[PDB]
């Protein structure tokens, strides 16, 4: 893809620091602030069962893939107005490459 | 003979655009070194650094404050309660070498303003004119608050900063940022799930979470929650005092109200002890890196 | 009925500051991804990109140019001449995603403009209004020059671009940037020591360095130096042409002259085929990151 | 030390890319476009024999501080206006971290 692949070992380092506090990637894992990310790729925005999202995540309605995910992580509040997630955003391309690569395998 | 007077004198031939560049230098370095403190960033420690140097102010004799920018000397950066702020200092030093003209006071205070804005906080008006003073103007130890204390000590301390209940509760919203480092202050853990983003989570977590008083590995006592968060005694006292509680409850519902109150209270904190001339320019409102296309 | 007319229509409600923000995004990514092509950067490939899409123009029927601009769809992306320019497109698409309002043609040329300035080149006035165009008008392959050729071929080719002797020598100065990749064009090596900074080294090395005609691993003959530099036959033909030779030695002694001549020439290039209405705003001169403290 | 050390291997790969074309770190090595840098630390600006520095380089005349010489690589225009060295500059601390470390040992 136009969005390359990086180290999944470095991506986990990014996920443990910048993600794990709000999310969990294991199958049947617990939600915390944000919805569980297992099987997020190839899924709809905000369809995770049992938890309350904002009106934004539905009325955007994008299939999560390696491209728009990268677009969503650079400026979370630019891509989807009204989103709950409070995140500085990943401003470095390699950081997005590594993290999504880790997310690629972890949410399988 | 009156308490000493600190008049704000703008650096020679310096204007808005010159200070906007200093902002950009700091705002870039924040995005640049993002690995600091397990990817929290230098944002929170720069907000504390601006608070720490401005928290030395005494309204009675007008001693201390951000004016002198005397935070550089063995007396005041080696204290017990400033531990960890050296990182914020080393952060602004290569930037000050880039702009040797700017005063230490204006640099530190701006560094606090910059951090808050880039963390997606409210716009904070910032004024220049702070003047560096000789080492004889350096304050003494213990003019900053103790973390293990109650609501009474908090209200009492902030009176010396000329801060009322409205302003102090707003200012405490900043403790949603960063964390406590056991190696530094003797407390451990963050206050919420967003450390590097400016939000009202502080007030939300305070009354929403279930708090238990426990002991850390420094033998100090802090309020911990099942979610892994923490609160200092001085922080937990805000829901203990009924007058503090109503304002805590309000900011939890209205984040916009919290932003506007914080901005005024934070600017006032940074501007405490400064006499601004009538010919002084209106307060600068700096553009975020997000508004410049970055 | 006559050649086509391409009217520049400014994107709805867009001004200079909007395009300045797009400039910044590109310029920051120039700053950020520096590891490309052994730390040469995306600079040379972006200015070649803006050239290659503007080099498709034919003054006779007014086909091609940056109005479309001729890049953005499938077939001609695959030309034998444009191999290696896919990295330029990959660079600009994430920028186009946060700026969907700007047209592809205005983005490609601005990429070329931004790359030159951030490489410490001259200020290049850039004008918006380029409008997206359907795939049915999509200029073919072989409308761009061949590197193995002589001076006469170059003069003849650039007549189609409305370029004269002085204008082509100035444009050729951009070949001091980056290198040739054997994998791509069948030629290998740089033209000088400084690849990622804009300079007159192209002209200096041209008449100073001792050049040898040598076969590369692609069995293509190129002019190689002892310092490990190289020149395309078309580049070397500039000192093979006496009238070209005079302009080459001029830019060698005077860099400022070349910087000003390139500015007009390069601005003319991306603007070829565009008819600007009289209400159209004056050409933008964007500020570099360095000027903004970035 | 006011400036922290970095890796010598990554600085080598950065030296053989952004430097080696113009520079040599060997003792008694030849100047190319730029001067030979052997014994650069413990020596002022432009005393290397055989190379022609524009007077601007011989002008400032400062020992290379760790600590200065690394601030050189920030913007090789500003520090000494009118220099002949053409370089984009190192805008990343981790770059000068690895480089100035490699530029120590190989400068023996
Ligand atoms: C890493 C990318 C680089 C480092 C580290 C240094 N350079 Fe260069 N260099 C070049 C020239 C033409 C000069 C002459 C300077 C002048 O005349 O003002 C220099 C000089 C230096 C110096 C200072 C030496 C002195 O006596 O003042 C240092 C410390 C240095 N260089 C380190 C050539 C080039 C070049 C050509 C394109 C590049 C890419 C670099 N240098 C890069 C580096
Ligand atoms: C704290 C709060 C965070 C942090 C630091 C991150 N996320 Fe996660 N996130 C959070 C919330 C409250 C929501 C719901 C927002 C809404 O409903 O609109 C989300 C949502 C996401 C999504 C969308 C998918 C989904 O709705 O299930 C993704 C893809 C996502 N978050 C990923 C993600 C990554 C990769 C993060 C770190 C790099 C990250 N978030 C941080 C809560 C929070
Ligand atoms: C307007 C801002 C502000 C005010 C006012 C403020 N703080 Fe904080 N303080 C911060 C921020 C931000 C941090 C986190 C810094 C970091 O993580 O590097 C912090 C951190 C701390 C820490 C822990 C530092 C460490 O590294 O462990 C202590 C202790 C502390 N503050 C004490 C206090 C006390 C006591 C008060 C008032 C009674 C107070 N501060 C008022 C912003 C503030
Ligand atoms: C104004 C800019 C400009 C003009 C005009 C121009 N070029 Fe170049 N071209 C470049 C730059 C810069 C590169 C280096 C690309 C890189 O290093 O990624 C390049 C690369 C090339 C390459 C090699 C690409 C590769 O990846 O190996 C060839 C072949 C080439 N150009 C042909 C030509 C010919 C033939 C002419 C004219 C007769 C010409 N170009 C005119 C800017 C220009």
């Amino acid at each position: 893809t136009e969005f390359k692949a990086g180290s999944a070992k470095k991506g986990a380092t990014l996920f443990k620091t910048r993600c794990l506090q709000c999310h969990t990637v294991e199958k049947g894992g617990p939600h915390k602030v944000g919805p569980n990310l297992h099987g997020i790729f190839g899924r709809h925005s905000g369809q995770a069962e049992g938890y309350s999202y904002t009106d934004a995540n539905i009325k955007k309605n994008v299939l999560w893939d390696e491209n728009n995910m990268s677009e969503y992580l650079t400026n979370p509040k630019k891509y989807i107005p009204g989103t709950k997630m409070a995140f500085g955003g990943l401003k470095k391309e390699k950081d997005r490459n590594d993290l999504i690569t880790y997310l690629k395998k972890a949410c399988e | 003979t009156t308490p000493l007077v600190h008049v704000a004198s703008v650096e020679k031939g310096r204007s808005y655009e010159d200070f906007q560049k200093v902002y950009n230098a700091i705002a870039l370095k924040l995005r640049e070194d993002d690995e600091y403190d397990n990817y929290i960033g230098y944002g929170p420690v720069l907000v504390r650094l601006a608070w720490h140097i401005s928290g030395t102010w005494d309204k009675h004799d007008n001693t201390g404050g951000s004016y002198g920018g005397t935070y550089r000397f063995k007396k005041e950066f080696n204290d017990p309660s400033n531990a960890g702020l050296q990182n914020g200092f080393k952060f602004l030093e290569p930037i000050h070498k880039e702009f040797p003209w700017i005063s230490s006071g204006d640099l530190f205070s701006l560094g606090g303003v910059t951090a808050v804005q880039e963390m997606q906080g409210p716009k904070i008006p910032w004024r220049c004119g702070r003047v560096d003073t000789p080492e004889d103007t350096t304050p003494d130890n213990g003019r900053l608050p103790d973390a293990d204390k109650d609501a009474g000590y908090v209200r009492t301390f902030f009176q010396r900063l000329n801060m009322n209940d409205r302003e102090v509760v707003a200012l405490m919203g900043a403790h949603a940022l960063g964390k406590t480092h056991l190696k530094n202050s003797g407390y451990e853990g963050p206050g919420g799930a967003a450390n590097n983003v400016f939000t009202n989570e502080f007030y939300l977590n305070l009354l929403n979470e279930d708090w238990k008083l426990e002991k850390n590995d420094a033998n100090n006592e802090q309020w911990d929650s099942k979610s892994g968060y923490m609160m200092l005694p001085t922080d937990y006292s805000l829901i203990q005092d009924p007058k503090y509680l109503s304002i805590v409850k309000e900011y939890a519902n209205d984040q916009d109200k919290f932003f506007k109150d914080f901005s005024k209270a934070f600017e006032k904190l940074l501007e405490n002890g400064i006499t601004f001339p009538k010919d002084a320019p209106s307060p600068f409102i700096f553009k975020t890196l997000e508004e410049q296309g970055l």
